[PDB]
RNA sequence: GUUGGUCGAUUAAGACAGCAGGACGGUGGUCAUGGAAGUCGAAAUCCGCUAAGGAGUGUGUAACAACUCACCUGCCGAAU
């Protein structure tokens, strides 16, 4: 997903995953922005330890 | 030439010759023709010549500032990292891209034994088998770390071993004995030290063609997406099958750990 | 890394990664400077590779 | 390498393979069989300069108009031009038609580069 | 998550997950309010997807 | 020897010494003929790529060769 990878780069840089930051990255890729999805994902992914999740999965 | 003498071997006039070709072409590439002998050099140059042609230059060559100034680019003393010029070296201009030119020289290299007082560009190694030499100074082999013994009245190499390491100078004795054996350990041609193409300075890491390493990073990046996609509950295009399996894990977990029938 | 992620985004979105249009744009949007020398190497892998094989592989 | 010379179609020649060594450095009449079939091209005529290449227990020359073979043969003149560029001794002036085809075959056997190089040609290692 | 639990549970009974009847209802019993935008996506997912293959596969 | 001069050259567009590298192809379209890309020998002289590499100073394979130096680079930093 374009949205998931857009979040992933922000985490690596140490810049917070919020609606403003994620949305602009999606535009840069050249895939159209659809209104609910960058905001919804940013809200949802917040307060989740992505680091532990990466290292699990069985 | 017919003007054999010291008298003019022109300066400012031949400076202009170098200038015009630089202005014409996108790529100025600097590769070391020092390593190559002249007869050998022509063979490498012949393939490159079809694209756009090469000209070799003296100390007028290092005066790259004036050449750059005439056009607009930035491949001179200042803006390029260092002019890398060596003895009997020219600047090779070619239509072929930075990746392509690397391939062009590398594919067509001509073998030659290594040369005295030059540092060996690669490891030089000796094969097992008869040397082809009659009994003589068997001592000379042993000094170089070419193992030898007399069997059947002849000098023969008992086992392969590495004669000399990279960055170490080639002996006078070493060059002679390698040539007799038929070992030509480096294959010679225009080693590319740096490339300038299209406003960019490209170091040899760009030119190479390893990768395999970069494939691993690709797989790692995708794996981070997949792991995130499991937890989140977000039925976008990739994440829609993955999230379902998270719910399946909860059902599966009780059944496997217990022995409970549902 | 910064560099791996930039073309990774392009592939997932379904866009190609050329130099100026997308590859430079993505990393700059994050606020990190893309290195001109390195970026061409990254771009090169996408060309002439069947990228779906890499997508399938997890590491 | 000691060369050795040949006149078309000869084999085993005593005058050529005895006092100049038996080529291969041993085994006379090894060169003699291979050379005869190879160098039978134009008429046997004046002696052909062939320059020797040596292989693993074989001597053979491949003559396939290598520059050296052509030299005396092309003019077809038994004397010489000697002190040239002023007063040629013979009147054997080879034509342009023969010259271009003779030159071209050399220009694949001598490590030659350019096609356009045959224009540039001649002056010093020819007419002089 | 909140969202995953509701639509998955409906599938076990063989029920579809529409808005009011089942999909919101499971969260409401807990005392949790479902987000309207997120709820819409869960509803959409079950429609037009062959659900049985996803269930069958182990992870 | 040392001194100041004179007339020409070459020189910061990096010359000149000394290392280290290169010193090839058009080419043995040709004459000594047994033979000689320059080379036991002889009248001869320009290109390709050029910044370079003599249609040749020698070392030499009775051939090729690389080697030498004369020609120029890398090193060199001021005169020669």
């Amino acid at each position: 997903v374009a949205c998931t990878l857009a979040a992933l780069i922000l985490h690596d840089d140490g810049i917070p995953i919020t609606s403003e930051k994620i949305a602009t990255v999606v535009k840069a890729a050249g895939i159209k922005v659809e209104a609910y999805w960058p905001a919804l994902f940013a809200k949802l992914l917040e307060k989740r330890s992505v680091d532990d999740l990466i290292l699990s999965v069985g | 030439m017919a003007i054999k003498r010291t008298k003019a071997e022109k300066k400012v006039a031949y400076d202009k010759k170098l200038c015009q070709l630089l202005d014409e072409y996108t790529k100025v590439l600097i590769a070391v023709a020092d390593n190559v002998g002249s007869n050998q050099l022509q063979e490498i140059r012949k393939g490159l010549r079809g694209d756009s042609i090469v000209l070799m230059g003296k100390n007028t060559l290092i005066r790259r500032c004036i050449k750059v100034h005439a056009d607009n680019t930035g491949n001179k003393e200042f803006l390029e990292l260092m002019p890398l010029l060596v003895g009997n070296v020219g600047l090779i201009f070619t239509k072929g891209d930075l990746k392509e030119v690397r391939e062009e020289v590398a594919k067509y290299k001509v073998g030659a034994p290594a040369r005295v007082g030059l540092v060996a560009p690669v490891d030089v190694v000796v094969p097992p088998g008869n040397t082809g030499l009659d009994p003589s100074q068997t001592s000379f082999f042993q000094v170089l770390n070419i193992p030898t013994k007399i069997n059947k009245g002849t000098v023969e190499i008992i086992t392969p071993v590495e004669l000399i390491k990279k960055g170490d100078k080639v002996g006078s004795s070493e060059s002679a004995l390698l040539a007799k054996l038929g070992i030509r350990p480096f294959s010679y041609g225009l080693v590319i030290t740096n490339v300038y193409d299209s406003g960019s300075v490209f170091s040899p890491e760009v030119l190479d063609l390893t990768e395999d390493d970069l494939m691993e990073k690709f797989a790692s990046g995708v794996s981070m997406v997949a792991s995130v996609s499991l937890a989140i509950s977000y039925p976008t295009i990739a994440a829609a099958p993955h999230m379902f399996l998270n719910g399946y894990k909860n059902v599966l977990a009780v059944a496997v750990e217990t022995e409970y029938s549902y | 890394m910064k560099f791996i992620a930039a073309y990774l985004l392009a592939y997932l979105s379904g866009n190609a990664s050329p130099s100026a249009e997308d590859l430079t744009s993505i990393l700059e949007s994050v606020g990190c400077e893309i290195d001109n020398e390195k970026m061409e190497l990254m771009l090169s892998q996408v060309k002439g590779k069947d990228i779906t094989e890499l997508l399938a592989a997890g590491r | 390498d000691v060369f050795v010379r040949v006149t078309g179609g000869e084999v085993g020649a005593a005058s050529s393979l005895a006092p100049k060594i038996g080529p291969l450095g041993l085994s006379p009449k090894k060169i003699g069989e291979d050379i005869a079939k190879e160098t039978a091209k134009d008429w046997k005529g004046l002696r052909v300069t062939v320059k020797l290449t040596v292989q693993n227990r074989q001597a053979k020359v491949s003559v396939v108009p290598s520059a050296a073979a052509l030299v005396i043969k092309a003019l077809k003149e038994p004397e010489r031009d000697r002190k040239k560029v002023k007063n040629i001794k013979h009147s054997g002036n080879i034509s342009l038609d023969d010259v271009i085809e003779i030159a071209r075959i050399m220009r694949n056997r001598s490590m030659a580069k350019e096609m356009a190089g045959t224009v540039k040609e001649i002056l010093g290692t020819c007419v002089s």
